[PDB]
């Protein structure tokens, strides 16, 4: 039912700069427990999916601290204050507001070709 | 720190020793208090002791039933809403039937009969099933 | 940690149906949801279907509304998923996952496995 | 059905007063138990508001009872902190407002009470353009 958005599609990194992605729901997602169901999740290639941040604005359990995001209502972003070799990959958005569950577009990220 | 029922002369174990089925329902209670004692319970006198805290547990009461819609509402998760309404519900509200029950029945028949009737039901239990006359002592008027 | 392990994917005949394997361990089945989740090669994740710890209540997308099942089995904690009526569309690996932040977002994802569908061998 | 209504007030005229400016919980605690602990302990059977707060203290015992076995179970550790706020915040407003009331009363001698109570509505009416500066205190 919901129609999820993500935006920029493609974003690549000098590694070592900060970043910022931006992921966009329809319809407003806080609940009446002042909380807002939204998720971030990393995925590799051959690997299983991997949690970023959870309950909006909370860090994942194990996380590093190079990864931080807010925002609330409709809008929120995603913010990487330092690019390392290891963070190439795909990422992706969610949406746990009403049922069924729904899914985004996707993000993948790499290093600006010389 | 605190004996509730030492204000009129009872104690604590005399209505622990005193079993969950025998206490009735909590609609039986309020109902009772609601049919049997409305006109005075809402009006001002003095002394009445026992007015005063079936007053006080019937907002409790109210207060958690009000806790227990406010969880059903929100609280996305869906177990553990049973869990929650369970120990709300039947665990911690044997205290108010055991309150409502002792204050609402020395309403009725006053401390004479009660006590008696209480230390009774405890000598007949305290013994063991096999040598228990045929049924528990009923309180009557 | 937990761990989860699947089984039972392989190549399977069109026309037929098949049914895929995901047992768990090291935490406590009966107070916890259960979630599946989809990738076909090309595209990202897909939300399929989810059953709660009763396994009175299930729900289930437009796309397979109808010809999926999922059940659970608390005596032996292992997950079920059963389909029917496969198509060229359905070839992609299954991954069952777990969810335990406030009943929002997956936490633990299984290893996962293919399913393939095809004539030649 | 009326909280107070047998001390010559109503649930109306405890609006005027505004929930922030309120004691904390503790503090009452406090107040009560150092002060009247001899008054809690006796034999004689008066002044109905002994056993209020006597209500009203075991009604705070339970509740932190609650608190505490939801601390120790519950398996969410978010919904845990969602109870364990609710549980401090909104749940004591009604506890503390009780306490302050028959602490006031249990303190200095009812007609002060309601001096107090019907004059602190004052305060709060006036614009601060020519309110005085300072608020009316329970004194004694």
């Amino acid at each position: 039912d919901i129609v999820m958005t993500q935006s920029p599609l493609s974003l690549a990194v000098t590694p070592g700069e900060p970043a910022s992605i931006s992921c966009r729901s329809s319809q407003t997602l806080l609940h009446n427990n002042g909380y807002n169901y939204f998720s971030w999740y990393l995925q590799k290639p051959g690997q299983a999916p991997q949690l970023l941040i959870y309950l909006g604005s909370n860090r994942a359990p194990g996380v590093s601290d190079r990864f931080s995001g807010s925002g609330s209502g409709t809008s929120f972003t995603l913010e990487i204050s330092r690019v390392e070799a290891e963070d190439v990959g795909v990422y992706y958005c969610m949406q746990g507001r009403h049922t069924p569950w729904t899914f985004g577009q996707g993000t993948k990220v790499e290093i600006k070709r010389t | 720190d605190i004996d509730p029922y030492k204000e009129f002369g009872a104690s604590v174990e005399l209505l622990s020793f005193l079993p969950s089925d025998f206490f009735p329902s909590i609609r039986d209670l309020l109902d009772t208090a609601s049919a049997l004692y409305r006109e005075a319970l809402e009006s001002p006198e003095h002394c009445s002791p026992h007015h005063t805290a079936l007053r006080q547990a019937i907002l409790c009461w109210g207060e958690l039933m009000n806790l227990a819609t406010w969880v059903g509402s929100n609280l996305e998760d869906p177990a553990s809403r049973e869990l929650v309404v369970s120990y709300v519900n039947v665990n911690m509200g044997l205290k108010i039937r055991q309150l409502l029950w002792f204050h609402i029945s020395c309403l009725t028949f006053g401390r004479e009969t009660v006590l008696e009737y209480l230390v009774s039901f405890g000598v007949w239990i305290r013994t063991p099933p096999a040598y228990r006359p045929p049924n528990a002592p009923i309180l009557s008027t | 940690q937990v761990q989860l392990v699947e089984s039972g994917g392989g190549v399977v005949q069109p026309g037929r149906s098949l049914r895929l394997s995901c047992a768990a361990s090291g935490f406590n089945f009966n107070k916890f949801g259960m979630h599946w989740v989809r990738q076909v090669p090309g595209k990202g994740l897909e939300w399929l279907t989810y059953i709660w710890y009763d396994g009175s209540n299930a729900d289930y997308v437009d796309s397979v509304k109808g010809r999926f099942t999922i059940s659970r089995d608390n005596s032996i904690n292992t997950l079920y998923l059963q389909m029917n009526s496969l198509r060229a569309d359905d070839t992609a690996v299954y991954f069952c996952a777990r969810g335990f932040y406030d009943s929002s977002s997956l936490e633990s994802w299984g290893q996962g496995a293919l399913v393939i569908v095809s004539s030649a061998s």
